[PDB]
């Protein structure tokens, strides 16, 4: 899901607990 | 009742440090800048694709109202 994996990235990016 | 203690100040916080151009806005170049940063070396298309999600303005850089719009969306904030 495309959306999905796309959202995902914004959500990568500030949610980067480290990892 | 969170009013001024809201979000949008969390949000605003993240826009200002996605902003490293201080466009006002947060570009393309902004995006790697961030990505890179953290270690992302996400390609142009990658960034394109969340540009393309965000924007609604046709001008290639995530506004303030876009940014909270998508930061909501996701459940970023």
């Amino acid at each position: 899901k495309k959306r999905e994996l796309i959202e995902s990235k914004w959500h990568r990016l500030l949610f980067h607990d480290k990892k | 009742g969170s009013g001024e203690r809201d979000s949008r100040e969390e949000i605003l916080k993240a826009f200002r440090l996605f902003d490293d151009d201080n466009s006002g806005t947060i570009t393309i170049k902004d995006l790697r800048r961030v990505a890179k940063e953290l270690g992302e070396n996400l390609t142009e298309e990658e960034l394109q694709e969340m540009i393309a999600e965000a924007d609604r303005n046709d001008d290639n850089e995530i506004d303030e109202d876009e940014f909270i719009r998508i930061m909501k969306k996701t459940s970023l904030f």
